[PDB]
RNA sequence: UGCGAUAACGAACGAGACCUUAACCUACUAAAUAGUGGUGCUAGCAUUUGCUGGUUAUCCACUUCUUAGAGGGACUAUCGGUUUCAAGCCGAUGGAAGUUUGAGGCAAUAACAGGUCUGUGAUGCCCUUAGACGUUCUGGGCCGCACGCGCGCUACACUGACGGAGCCAGCGAGUCUAACCUUGGCCGAGAGGUCUUGGUAAUCUUGUGAAACUCCGUCGUGCUGGGGAUAGAGCAUUGUAAUUAUUGCUCUUCAACGAGGAAUUCCUAGUAAGCGCAAGUCAUCAGCUUGCGUUGAUUACGUCCCUGCCCUUUGUACACACCG
């Protein structure tokens, strides 16, 4: 039951839309820069958003 | 005066009552509360007891 | 092989277990080749165990119970009818005495007898209720190997339990008789008898 | 006072509840909004939040 | 009196962990800037006071129960400290919602 | 080669020490043996009945040895059991408070246990020596 | 009766009114490149070898 | 403390206190068939009577049977401590009797008749055939008694 | 000082703290040797870390395992975890890392819970039932 | 139905027929021969003392024996 | 009822709140009772944010 | 829920996110209310150091285990497979954890003539208001039994009963705002009594030495030594009061019950089930409930066949809505 909501997918889409000269195919690097380029209110939501961003970057590649 | 409260109510249901409404049944006396279970649900956030899990 | 001495002296009979891992301390898991094909990777040997108690996870995914060893699944099927829920220590004791009795009668390997009993009372073709009711056709379906080994364990332990109920014979020797008769193929055993009935109804209802 | 801390904190919660309902009943026209009880050493302070503080 | 250490203990009890740790950090900060010797804030197991009452006022319904609960967080600090300037700083700096008690131990 | 009563199995030691205590005959069984059940939750008196006080005393002495101090109430809780209350579900009932107590005076007369200034009974020096000697004999056989 | 050993190549899907039968496709172990679609009662996987008392019968109960 | 073999000098069903005590059953549980003798009383009597507790009640010789009967019938004299008996502080003379085979029906009937004759409520419920120990008669016992 | 590591093992609620120091081959549980652990059929559970790597890996160390919590099977599954983790920690800290890797291979190729605690925890009970999942019986009549 | 006390012919039948029993237990002595469980246990102890049957497990509630040699 | 309820709903709403909701339940000269709602703005109903930002 | 189709595009509540708990952290801050190791100091038994006992301005050091603050961690990571290379799903490896990580708490719009006026000093109206429907007291009743039904407990035993021995939890709670939790000693077969003691509690009850379970014996297929109903006599405790047995204990009486027709409930992994313990109400009384741990399976990882619910299409003379 691992479907991601629109608050994960939309935020991840916006993060790739304005931070492609940034974040890479590594979840830990994406997770660390999601603390600085965005104000995500919880650690679980930050990890979900960074993991979906990583999934979409690996998909874009 | 003669026999008005002549019956001993040192114990049992009729010894104690809710401090809010004086109800002998359904009382909670855990931690010295002496509130009935219907008024405790109303006042339980004022006592400090919160729904967590 | 070489007797090593320690401060707390480990006995020789359990120091002998460094060379080969065997059940309880006696019967090897080597040369317990499963005689019937199509049931390998569903009767689990080739990882030998010491005792038939392994508090592990097998019912979290689908086919993980085929990785539980066959002796442990046989112990686990002995913990039923309610009053024996829990009591894996009792079930492991029953299984240990069972393999003692199968070593005494018919001297060859008790693990081989248990595996032979499983492969001999797995039902090959069962039936199913086709249609939406009891009053309909019954149609024959052949059985998956995992359901074959499952029904084999269930039939052997249910026949053992009912034979051990209300008589002098203990559950270890009634189960040992069930496994011996099923391994040779006897029809004097509950599991072979029930397998014949389940196959025969499917023969008649193809 | 020699009670356990469980019963002491529970009884302070009950005292808060009783004070809060007493001020709810008393200060109805006076725009009551809440009470805070500050237990300092040697005195306790009962602070009433009310809109018509001049009427209080 | 003449800067003789007298071995007090401050017991800090509260149902609110944020303000309780504010008090604990204040006491440890004062005792470290005063160069006091201390056994630090020892945090006791939290008392989870559970009350499982019945959710309904009636009998009617599916039988639903409520676990209201209050947590008691408790800490203590040992201070081998002078008698005057430390009773001053424990007289002052009292947070609401946190109950202090100071006991002198010569055992 | 320094054998204590931890290097001997509990059943083997308690059997050997009970047979030793009965053979040497000093422990002064209380006279209400063979008429007494050993627990309220118990249903029948012990099936040994020529003895069994020596085995209760050996188990108590080994218990006192392996703990620091054990009193009559801890002994009653240890030897008490599930009471078959008939039509009602079972319940833990503490054992006979006279038997464990009289075991404790019986061992204190023969010098196994001691008055233990923090409470119940410790094991005395002589009792520690005795239990270690039967522990060595139980292995070396 | 010469029973035949057949290896599951393709698991087609689950039918039965109750949902308890799986249609699979089996290649015979001896004389392979001979696929028949056959019903299976219990839990069946890929590569699962199973015994058949007929080599000539299909699974006609689907969708 | 060692096991021993044996041989069969045995005799079958035997009469004792007007009760056919059966053979082929160990003596404590053979004496249980006597009314007023249970399992505790049997164990205590076979202990006071110097009876081996293992010997099947037909291996037991008639001198031992006579000692067993004497201890059952006169139990205070053989140091059975009268908290262990039935009719402690009896009803009418204050003695401590243990009541035996045909007499426990007689004393039960005698005390039910005493409770009926006094007109006590327990005697009246005994007369009517209802439950006397304060049970709820609404639901249970709804076939007999 | 003496080379000593301190580890622990866990079943459901049974914690076993092992103290593996350099010694002469000694293995003790809670005061007593590894040959008497009770229960007797689960003695090969606590023998499993001993017989997987060989006893010559244990001939140079003294292990003392203090176990609390749990029950008679959870404590055994904590003993074997404590012993295996203690030997692995000792061969990490003092013996070579390539020796640790062979030991860890021998343990995890046999049973993962020799080194890794079982993560299965008791689910809470909820109202209207007697367990986590099962409910009371409903009637309709 | 079960001879719970031992006469000489049943003793002679035990000492003759427990040899050639492959597996000897309580239930074997209660079924194949006609003594109770009590004499089955006493007989098992006596015959492994005399050395005609050898133990395999010797557990309470399940005693497993085999012929000598 | 509507006048008072809207008069506090918009008073809350332009006192600087994300949202407000007034529910009035009861009867008025009528043998039948109805509950009517008066909402304005953004509200939440589930979660710890109710304990955070919702005042009831 | 999202992908996708697309006269829709972009949003809000609900879901999710959130919070509490459980699981990992030899990484941080520490602790005589937790523990460990040496030993300031000892001390015992067996030996040639194993097992212990005891003192923290009448020792030192440490935090692995324990506790609780702040954090870290998982995001289905990585790699295959598959799907329209889309959301996703499946497998393997790694991992403390890959079932929304397990479990809950909160939980929208619309309703129901659902339950509650007998929870309240919540309440309209009505009734009664001094031979009261107020209040108190005395005694009884709520327990009354030809019977029908529902939730359970105990069972029908040898995978067991009995006895002896072994021996292990976790969630709790507890009195000076008066007698609560009670260790230890002594008496008592037992229930209990009595002299003291610790505890306002990570300190003491309490290592709740729990039960199931394990080992060794007695039984031995017999309604038996399964079962413990009914009933008799006695001893205690609580209480002003125990009779209609409050409950506890001892002896005795030893009933149906030989695994249950038609039917029907609950359940997918530390789960079902077995097992006791604590709390609730409690002066006394748990066969109940809420929780907690102990032991721990079989079977599916699916389908719409039954039942219920939802959605779409269709019909309607229904809209008080088929009880039309
Ligand atoms: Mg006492
Ligand atoms: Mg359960
Ligand atoms: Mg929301
Ligand atoms: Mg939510
Ligand atoms: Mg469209
Ligand atoms: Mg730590
Ligand atoms: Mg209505
Ligand atoms: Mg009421
Ligand atoms: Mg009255
Ligand atoms: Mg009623
Ligand atoms: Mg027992
Ligand atoms: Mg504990
Ligand atoms: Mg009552
Ligand atoms: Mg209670
Ligand atoms: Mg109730």
């Amino acid at each position: 039951g691992r479907v991601r909501t629109k608050t994960v997918k939309r935020a991840s889409k916006a993060l790739i839309e304005r931070y492609y000269p940034k974040l890479t195919l590594d979840f830990q690097t994406n997770k660390r820069l999601c603390d600085e380029i965005a104000t995500i209110q919880s650690k679980r939501l930050r990890n979900k958003i960074a993991g979906y961003t990583t999934h979409l970057m690996k998909r874009i590649q | 005066e003669n026999v008005w409260f002549s019956h001993p109510r040192r114990y049992g249901k009729g010894s104690r009552q809710c401090r809010v409404c004086s109800s002998h049944t359904g009382l909670i006396r855990k931690y010295g509360l002496n509130i009935c279970r219907q008024c405790f649900r109303e006042k339980a956030n004022d006592i400090g007891f919160n729904k967590f899990r | 092989f070489t007797p090593v001495v320690l401060a707390t002296p480990i006995p020789e009979e359990v120091q002998q277990a460094q060379t080969e891992i065997k059940l309880f301390n006696k019967w090897s898991f080597e040369e317990v080749e499963v005689k019937d094909a199509s049931l390998v990777d569903y009767v689990q040997v080739r990882q030998p165990i010491f005792v038939a108690h392994t508090a592990g996870r097998y019912a979290n995914k689908r086919f993980r119970k085929a990785q539980c060893p066959i002796i442990e699944r046989l112990t686990n099927s002995l913990m039923m009818n309610g009053r024996n829920n829990g009591k894996k220590l009792k079930a492991v004791r029953i299984i240990k005495h069972t393999l003692d009795i199968i070593n005494v009668l018919t001297d060859q390997n008790p693990i081989q007898v248990v595996v032979d009993a499983i492969t001999n009372t797995g039902p090959r073709e069962d039936t199913t209720r086709v249609g939406g009711g009891g009053a309909a056709r019954r149609q024959a379906v052949d059985v998956s190997p995992l359901r074959r080994v499952n029904q084999a364990i269930a039939l052997l332990t249910i026949g053992a339990r009912e034979a051990a109920f209300r008589n002098i014979k203990t559950i270890a020797e009634t189960l040992a008789e069930e496994l011996i008769n099923a391994a040779k193929g006897s029809s004097t055993s509950y599991a072979i008898k029930k397998k014949d009935e389940l196959e025969r109804v499917a023969k008649s209802n193809r | 006072a020699l009670i356990s801390k469980k019963r002491k904190l529970v009884a302070d919660g009950v005292f808060y509840a009783e004070l809060n309902e007493f001020f709810t009943r008393e200060l109805a026209e006076e725009g009551y909004s809440g009470v805070e009880v500050r237990v300092t050493p040697t005195k306790t302070e009962v602070i009433i939040r009310a809109t018509r503080t001049q009427d209080v | 009196q003449q800067q003789q250490i007298i071995k007090i203990r401050i017991t800090l009890t509260s149902t609110k962990v944020k303000q309780l740790e504010n008090v604990s950090s204040n006491i440890v900060k004062n005792a470290e800037q005063h160069n006091l010797v201390k056994k630090g804030p020892v945090r006791l197991p939290t008392k989870v006071l559970k009350i499982s009452t019945r959710k309904t006022p009636n009998g009617e319904g599916s039988k639903t129960w409520e676990t209201y609960e209050m947590r008691i967080h408790k800490r203590y600090i040992d201070l081998e400290a002078p008698v005057q300037i430390v009773k001053r700083i424990t007289q002052i700096t009292i947070e609401p919602g946190v109950d202090v008690e100071v006991v002198v131990a010569s055992n | 080669p320094g054998v204590s009563v931890r290097d001997v199995a509990a059943q083997d030691f308690i059997n050997a020490y009970a047979s030793f205590l009965q053979r040497q005959g000093k422990l002064e069984v209380p006279g209400y043996v063979d008429i007494v059940k050993t627990s309220s939750g118990n249903e029948m008196p012990p099936q040994d009945a020529e003895g069994w006080f020596y085995k209760r005393a050996a188990s108590v002495a080994r218990h006192i040895y392996m703990r620091k101090q054990v009193g009559v109430g801890k002994l009653n809780k240890l030897y008490g059991g599930a009471k078959s209350r008939g039509v009602r579900p079972y319940k833990h009932i503490d054992a006979s408070g006279s038997i464990n107590r009289k075991v404790l005076q019986a061992l204190e007369k023969i010098g196994i246990v001691e008055i233990s200034p923090k409470g119940g009974r410790r094991i005395s020096e002589n009792g520690q020596r005795d239990l270690d000697r039967i522990a060595a004999q139980t292995l070396e056989e | 009766t010469p029973v035949t050993l057949a290896k599951v190549i393709k698991v087609l899907g689950r039918t039965g009114s109750r949902g308890g039968v799986t249609q699979v496709r089996v290649e015979f172990l001896e004389d392979t490149s001979r696929t028949i679609v056959r019903n299976v009662k219990g839990p069946v996987r890929e590569n699962d070898i199973l015994v058949l008392m007929e080599s000539e019968r299909e699974a006609r109960r689907l969708r | 403390s060692l096991v021993v073999q044996e041989q069969g000098s045995f005799q079958h069903i035997l009469r004792l206190l007007n009760t056919n005590v059966d053979g082929n059953i160990k003596i404590v549980y053979a004496l249980t068939t006597i009314k007023g003798v249970g399992r505790r009383y049997s164990n205590l009597v076979c202990k006071k009577a110097d009876v081996d507790l293992h010997k099947r009640a037909g291996e037991l010789t008639q001198e031992e049977l006579e000692r067993i009967v004497q201890i059952m019938q006169n139990p205070t004299h053989y140091k059975i401590p009268a908290w262990f008996l039935n009719r402690q502080n009896d009803i009418t003379d204050g003695k401590d009797y243990h009541t035996l085979a045909n007499n426990v029906e007689s004393k039960l009937r005698d005390d039910l008749e005493r409770l009926k004759k006094i007109r006590a409520h327990r005697g009246i419920r005994h007369f009517w055939g209802l439950r006397v120990r304060g049970q709820h008669t609404k639901t249970t016992g709804r076939r007999r008694a | 000082a003496v080379p000593s590591v301190q580890t622990f093992g866990k079943k459901k609620s049974a914690t076993a703290v092992a103290h593996v120091k350099a010694g002469k081959g000694l293995i003790k549980v809670n005061g007593s040797p590894i040959t008497l652990v009770e229960p007797e059929i689960l003695r090969f559970k606590v023998y499993e870390p001993l017989l997987l790597v060989g006893l010559d890996k244990f001939s140079n160390i003294d292990i003392r395992v203090r176990v609390t919590g749990g029950g008679h099977v959870s404590q055994v599954y904590a003993i074997r975890q404590a012993i295996a983790k203690g030997l692995v920690a000792y061969h990490q800290k003092y013996v070579d890392e390539q020796s640790k890797n062979e030991l860890k291979k021998a343990f995890t190729s046999y049973d993962r819970t020799l080194l890794i605690a079982d993560s299965r925890r008791p689910e809470p009970k909820k109202f209207g039932g007697k367990g986590a999942r099962s409910r009371f019986q409903k009637s309709y009549r | 139905q079960h001879a719970v006390i031992l006469d000489q012919e049943k003793y002679d039948r035990i000492l003759k027929e427990v040899p050639t029993y492959r597996y000897v237990s309580v239930s074997v002595l209660v079924d194949r021969l006609k003594i109770g469980g009590s004499l089955a246990r006493i007989a098992l102890r006596h015959l492994e003392k005399e050395g005609i049957i050898k133990p395999i497990s010797k557990h309470s509630k399940q005693a497993i024996y085999t012929r000598a040699t | 009822i509507r006048r008072a309820a809207y008069g506090v709903v918009r008073y809350v709403m332009e006192s600087g709140a994300k949202g407000c909701e007034v529910v009035v339940s009861g009867k008025l000269r009528a043998a039948r009772a109805k509950a009517m709602k008066f909402a304005d703005g953004f509200l939440i109903h589930s979660g710890q944010p109710v304990n955070d930002f919702i005042d009831t």
